[PDB]
């Protein structure tokens, strides 16, 4: 499973966490993906991002899941977060199910024409909040919890994980048409540390689905 | 509780309560041509609005009524139409258009002398349950550049549309003033969304804008009780 | 025809009615019903999820609304009162009204039942000290120290646990107080942060239930 | 379907629509004598009438309504008429006639202040099922030669005639509208027919026009998408 | 007179309405009932039959329409593109609106299920070649040859059987495309005609229904 030379040092301490008590279904696989780490900031507000269509250029079979329509796998999605045993810092990690972003309408005039590509595409990297409170959807920060999600705190844990299911919003699903859900890390207490000491936290995700589906149709 | 009925989420949405306001003067400007149209926009009012998005999947039934009445409140001799427009019907465009006399479009004659009739419309989503919010584009056609006559009204998503007209070749003699009630009677809910709370902008999508404000502000310090 | 007369008062048409009218459309066949993963039964098992409170409420900026849902903590301050929480009345305005369970109670006018809360701290690995929790009933005056609130129901913190501190209300039913005193001073090591953020978190019993709906907006 | 209810050849009849359109005003030319008739004639909309060709051997009964209206639409104290005449029966000719009063003619009383009421007829059709085209001549007498009184209403085709009346020695003080729906309870076809796609031309016989329309012409061309 | 009050809405008039009247003779007697060999049942059986399908339509003139329904083919062109059927839709204007099966669903709004078509060949019995069968599915771009399209699910035409030829699409609900290439060469024997007109069927599967009525009409 490795890509000439990609044998990474992993944890086998993770903290088990089930969704719901329910394990995924069928029809209605080893490959671990990896993202570019993140760096968490004194004066940062937290991140987000958005699957499938971001994810499709990340993994090894994402690439290929560009060109895949249909899903059928069981999402195990892990967050690692290493840090010293002298740091300060807390993070929250949570999933939003059919989690609209929401466009900002300023000026002087409160109307905007369809929403630009160039708000619509941030990029693999990820984008910014702008008002994290609101998690730029004019939706409250403090109800998140009330959504599947995990505590991380730096003197407690290192690591957390999450298993979702598919939920869509039809019987008869299509990944490529239809957003299915996004990740959301946001700091509830900001970072300290001593002066001097490391200011760069790393912060590293990683889910493996099983496989998906071609389709493909003709005239 | 042991006495739990009124505390389930039937009885959580039990209630009818202001929906739709429509207004047929004798002579005016709102509405020259004898009649008018509504379209069902339950996320028009906040007040019914803000409880839906509590969930993101539901399903709900409703019922309908109407009420004619004079300005003054009087009751006069005169009939109103009333009909359920499906999304594939096409809506009405004159006071003499051939779409009243269209058979397959379901219409009552109802004398407004006789204490208000009400009716209701069953489950009319092809879908399985109803989405408030489609994480994609508002048109489900293979075009993403234009501007597809499809738009705003999807087949994925509208619910109907009503039309009223007073029906007869002799001229109305009587103002009319409409007024619409509405309820559900079986109502489901699959998943929980955080409840919206912050200061609308648009009336049907939810957009916000750059002053922002707290819901709450009344406690001064930690310290102050 | 049949001889009967109904008594007067046939056509009042109230909301509450449990009427079924005829269905617009006789002859069409509703989508199959599906299963899906959610599902909702009543309002008491959304009540009985946790959701994160708020205390402190002294800046007002619009980039400053993260430290509201917080409030700070300092070794200088020693022997005395750090955060008072506001009184136990979720309906109200207060600290409840930004949770789930007091804005759901808010479409309601009277409950009864306990309530239990629990709470997190977000200190280094290296830190110790000791805190103190403190409960008054209804009725009492208010506290004035640590000795007067040890009296009563009171739940002290260790930090040899992270978040094992929690404290259950028998009954709410004019309100109640509860405050957070400093048993001791705070001690850190050298070479750590000498200042942390402190977050609760809060949820409703297995009994706490509302009775009688209201008609209750705000915006818009 | 499992739910087939709604798509079953009963359901694709199910529908209460226009059928007849008749006016009594107080004065003018249409019906200076204060009575009108009406001939059940299904074939002259051709809505309902594409309907029935897609089969040719086809029983069906029928339910009829009445209402009455100003042409503003108010409500007004008289009563008016409706009866049902067979095809042996003769057709009144007067307002005055001795054919209001017969026994064996089936006639009702009715007030339209009293919220519309709706009667039904079943089965009149002497055979066994109705026939649409009459693959022969007309009339059903022994001579195929001359103009026969028979021609036109054959026993073997038609289905009844309806007149309306407002009963009373003293003269009418109101203006009249009056509108006709009908709507099929039992429906049953035995062998389909090609369904009829073109122009017509006649209101009851399917003779055609030389000016030849085709039913699409949308695509242009085979290579073209 | 009985103690009883119906609630308001009593006389409304809906078309819906499962009611039933007094007759208006009550003593008349229905002639019997015979047993007549034609018989229908539902919509799905008479969706269950073959009808022809056009795909020409270059001619407009009253004399010209026969040669619309059939498409021709030629021997001089080859390695390309004889005709490419339109969208695939049946509600709409296109292909599907000449045959029965568009036609009776021009009366509803919404179907599901899937469909299969037949081909029929009508050369020579001395004639000999290849043809390809080409279905894309929805989203998809426009194929651009033989070899795009033969990646995807396609049927391959063979001359030693006359009208096996047969396609079958899973699943219709933005629209589909089908198209026919030349695969090979049209080759003839000498003393033979050197072109032949193509003619097509098509039907509806088990599993095709429609849902809701439609209110359409056009003519007249």
């Amino acid at each position: 499973l490795t890509i000439g030379n990609s044998t990474i040092t992993t944890q086998e301490a993770a903290n088990i966490i089930v969704g719901y008590g329910e394990w995924p279904s069928y029809c209605s696989v080893n490959r671990f993906y990896t993202l570019d780490t993140k760096l968490w900031e004194k004066s940062s507000k937290g991140w987000y991002w958005k699957f499938p269509d971001v994810l499709t250029e990340t993994g090894v079979f994402g690439q290929n899941a560009q060109f895949h329509y249909l899903y059928r796998s069981g999402f195990c999605i892990h967050v690692q977060c290493n840090a010293s045993k002298f740091h300060q810092g807390a993070l929250l990690v949570a999933v939003l199910p059919e989690y609209v972003i929401g466009t900002v309408a300023g000026g002087t005039g409160t109307e905007d024409s369809h929403p630009p590509y160039k708000q619509t595409q941030p990029g693999a990297d990820g984008f910014e909040l702008q008002h994290p409170y609101v998690l730029d959807a004019g939706i409250p920060i403090s109800q998140l919890t009330v959504c599947p999600h995990q505590w991380i705190n730096l003197r407690t844990n290192n690591c957390a994980t999450i298993i979702v299911p598919y939920i869509n919003a039809l019987p008869f699903d299509s990944a490529l048409n239809h957003c299915n859900f996004g990740l959301l890390v946001v700091p509830i207490s900001p970072l300290d540390y001593d002066q001097g000491a490391t200011p760069v936290i790393p912060i590293t995700i990683t889910l493996a689905p099983m496989c998906s589906e071609f389709a493909g149709l003709r005239q | 509780s042991h006495s739990t009925a009124e505390t389930t989420l039937d009885s959580f949405f039990s209630r009818a309560g202001l929906v739709g306001e429509i207004d047929l003067p004798l002579e005016g400007t709102t509405n020259p041509n004898g009649y008018a149209n509504w379209d069902i926009d339950i996320t028009g009012y906040a007040q019914m609005r803000r409880k839906v998005e509590l969930f993101t999947y539901m399903r709900f039934d409703a019922e309908f009524t109407f009420v004619a009445c004079t300005p003054t409140g009087q009751v006069v001799p005169q009939l109103l139409q009333y009909m359920f427009v499906p999304p594939g019907a096409p809506e009405p465009d004159s006071r003499e258009s051939l779409a009243w006399q269209t058979a397959t479009n379901p219409s009552v004659f109802v004398k407004l002398s006789d204490p208000p009739a009400q009716v209701s419309v069953p489950f009319m989503s092809p879908a399985s349950a109803y989405q408030w919010f489609y994480d994609g584009y508002p048109t489900f056609g293979e075009h993403k550049q234009e501007k597809d006559l499809e738009y705003g009204a999807c087949p994925n998503n509208m619910m109907g549309t009503f039309s009223v007209r007073t029906v007869g070749t002799s001229k109305s003699k009587y103002p009319l003033v409409i007024r619409i009630y509405m309820r559900m009677k079986h109502v489901r809910a699959w998943i929980p969304r955080p409840m919206r709370n912050q200061n609308y902008l648009f009336k049907a999508n939810p957009n916000y804008a750059g002053n922002f404000i707290k819901p709450t502000g009344a406690s001064r310090t930690a310290i102050t009780t | 025809g049949f001889p009967t007369e109904l008594k007067p008062g046939t056509n009042q048409f109230l909301t509450t009615d449990d009427g079924v009218s005829a269905p617009i459309l006789p002859n069409f066949h509703p989508t199959p019903c599906i299963h899906i993963p959610g599902e909702v039964r009543n309002l008491l098992e959304l009540c009985q999820v946790e959701t994160i409170l708020e205390v402190n409420n002294v800046p007002t900026n619009a980039t400053s609304l993260m430290e509201r849902l917080r409030f700070p903590v300092s070794a200088q301050a020693g022997k005395g009162e750090l955060c008072a929480v506001f009184r136990a009345d979720p309906g109200r305005s207060g600290p409840w009204q930004s949770t789930l369970l007091g804005q759901l109670c808010g479409y309601y006018t009277q409950w009864s039942g306990s309530l239990e809360v629990t709470f997190m701290f977000t200190g280094s690995f290296m830190a110790t000290g000791k805190m103190l929790i403190a409960y008054t009933p209804p009725g009492g005056p208010l506290p004035k120290d640590r000795a007067t609130a040890m009296l009563g129901t009171h739940v002290i913190w260790d930090f040899g646990l992270q978040s094992s501190v929690t404290l259950v209300i028998p009954w709410i039913s004019t309100t109640g107080l509860v405050s957070i005193w400093y048993q001791t001073n705070y001690v850190v090591p050298i070479g750590a942060p000498n200042t942390a953020y402190i977050i609760a978190l809060a949820a409703a019993q297995k009994n706490f239930t509302m009775q009688l709906c209201k008609d209750a907006s705000d915006i818009l």
